[PDB]
RNA sequence: UUUAGAAGGAUUGCCGUCAGGAAAUUAGGUGCGCUUAGCAGUGUACCGCCGGAGGCGG
């Protein structure tokens, strides 16, 4: 009996990011020493003459999806998500989806610009107290996803579990060691002052937004129409639209709005790679109303 | 092609007459469609055939010649007599008579049916409109000279139509009443003037301006009418005068 | 082929003198703003060289 989506819906986010700070260090002793890194006045920055490392630490709340709906005007329509929701908690844990987060984690994407030119980078992720064995993070290619190594799998089964009820939250702590070498430069984020570049500060020091360390995470959409063409995984957004080549990538049918208005408000069963994109849109968040 | 409407967009015109014995304003409905067959002739002459059965009056602004008083009534205007033919013609001060002028800005709807209605038809309008008047008014300047398809292109303004339900439906023992009681209760609109009646008959008198024609004395004819906006319009033939001529009666009508 | 066709309104000027707006007041009780997000066309255009303006090397 249901006719159109409510005048009000309304997600909040399951992957929480903090602000990424910048940090510098040596290499053999970087387990015992570290450095403020500062902004010189256009702005620019640049490592000393003594450090060749920039650490950058981060980290990452994760919620259940299922409480995550911040406003329903129509009681039906939440009943239907709901069903819907535990429908896909029956067939997949939501592994695939975290497996691909923690595989964007493992490639280091969220190095934009700071990563050509490196020559050792390695990532170790700590969740509670327990430090987990580091990547090598130039052993991975930004095409494809690894699915059979022990600590992704170790670390997406814990991430899902709470994408589905079975824990509360989950804290997730990031630390990164990039080696470009002495007196090069950084290449922090951007603000919009709106002249000159003005670099972002955070806490003195210097650092990247976390949207742009959240929207490195969710580049994980490799399911849409013309993929045999552009074999490029894009970000997950509702009408798909990677910015770097500049034409919409899903205008049509296999937009969210239109899957998701054929999905509760006529039941017809879509293939999996549909529900994976929208389970994932709603693990993002947004203002998905009407205009009623 | 054969039909086809043309428009002729804000024309300005000084100098028009606007006295009709019983009323002072708008000049009478014959001298707008006098206009249009001056037109017709004109343009037949240079052989671009073509036929005008129909135009449309709008208006966009006004001005009579005169003052308004604190009381706000209207005093007009005239221009000081010169010499005037007849037995006092020699003298230096010569008589007043009864006068009244206008300024007006308006635009024309033209329905026109030839053999071929172009863009080279409108060039002709153009190269034509520049000798004749209106209403006894010079013509100052004109904006474009277009064809229209429907009743989008029509510009802003607002149109004269004719109301003669509102005057035969009204209380009164004779027509003046008629037309007093009707403008009491509906203050929109204004009386005007649709031409003429017949007191004699046809035949040949003398001292006509063209020797070799009918004649017929004539006495005016007086009826009511109201304005319309463009966008608030139905359809582009409910504001199309045209000539009907029955026996002893000369009039101008939208129907 | 238009109630067609025509038209010099013009010269001059002292508005002035005086004045009490004034007394009184009760604006009040309630209340969810709130989901989402990557700032730059390369971040600049450097040394010379011919050659009386137009060119060429790194």
């Amino acid at each position: 009996t249901l006719k159109s989506r409510p005048e009000n819906l309304s997600f909040a986010r399951c992957l929480n990011t903090t602000e990424a700070k910048f940090w510098q260090t040596d290499f053999l002793k970087r387990h015992t020493f570290k450095l403020p890194l500062l902004i010189t006045d256009s702005q620019s920055c640049t490592l000393s003459t003594e450090c060749d490392t920039l650490r950058i630490d981060f980290g990452i709340k994760v919620l259940p999806v299922k409480e995550s709906m911040y406003s329903c005007s129509d009681y039906n329509y939440r009943t239907a998500i709901y069903q819907k929701i535990d429908e896909y908690i029956a067939e997949d844990g939501f592994l695939t989806l975290a497996k691909r987060y923690v595989n964007n984690i493992a490639n280091a994407r969220f190095l934009w610009r700071n990563r050509k030119g490196a020559e050792i980078i390695e990532t170790i992720v700590t969740i509670e107290d327990k430090e987990y064995p580091s990547f090598n993070s130039k052993s991975f290619n930004l095409d494809t996803f690894v699915e059979d190594n022990a600590t992704i799998n170790e670390i997406a089964q814990q991430i899902a579990d709470t994408f589905a009820g079975k824990r509360e939250y989950l804290n997730i702590y990031v630390t990164c060691f990039v080696k470009i070498g002495c007196a090069m430069e950084v290449y922090p984020s951007q603000e919009m002052t709106f002249k000159g570049k003005k670099l972002f500060k955070f806490e003195g020091s210097a650092g990247m937004h976390s949207q742009k360390i959240n929207n490195a995470l969710r580049t994980i959409d490799t399911w849409y129409p013309d993929y045999t063409t552009y074999e490029f995984p894009i970000p997950v957004e509702n009408y798909g639209a990677a910015r770097s080549i500049g034409i919409p990538f899903r205008p049509d049918t296999k937009s969210f709005y239109k899957l998701i208005d054929r999905m509760i408000l006529k039941n017809e069963d879509l293939p999996i790679e549909d529900k994976h994109y929208v389970m994932a849109i709603l693990i993002r968040g947004g203002m998905f109303s009407k205009k009623q | 092609m054969m039909k086809g409407y043309i428009l002729l967009e804000k024309v300005n015109i000084e100098n028009a007459n606007a006295f009709n014995n019983i009323i002072v304003g708008i000049p009478a409905i014959t001298s707008f469609l006098g206009f249009a067959r001056a037109l017709e002739r004109k343009l037949n002459a240079k052989e671009i055939a073509i036929r005008i059965n129909g135009v449309g009056l709008e208006f966009h602004e006004y001005e009579l010649k005169g003052y308004k008083n604190k009381r706000g009534q209207y005093v007009t205007s005239c221009p000081l007599p010169g010499s005037i033919p007849g037995q006092n013609e020699k003298k230096l001060d010569a008589h007043i008579m009864n006068q009244a002028y206008i300024d007006l800005n308006m635009s024309f709807l033209l329905e026109v049916e030839g053999p071929h209605v172009d863009m080279s038809t409108c060039k002709s309008i153009k190269s034509t409109m520049e000798t004749l008047r209106i209403a006894g008014g010079i013509i100052r300047n004109y904006k474009k000279i277009r064809l229209i398809d429907t009743l989008a292109d029509i510009p802003y303004g607002y149109f004269l139509t004719l109301r003669q339900d509102n005057l035969n439906d009204a209380a009164g023992d004779d027509m003046l009443d008629k037309m007093i009681h009707a403008l009491q209760q509906e203050d929109t609109l204004v009386p005007i003037a649709v031409g003429f009646k017949a007191l004699s008959e046809v035949g040949h008198v003398e001292g006509q301006r063209d020797p070799e024609k009918d004649h017929c004395f004539v006495e005016s004819i007086f009826s009511l009418g109201g304005f319309e906006c463009s966008k608030i319009l139905e359809d582009i033939n409910s504001c199309l005068w045209r000539y009907k001529t029955e026996e002893g009666l000369y009039l101008c009508t939208i129907i």
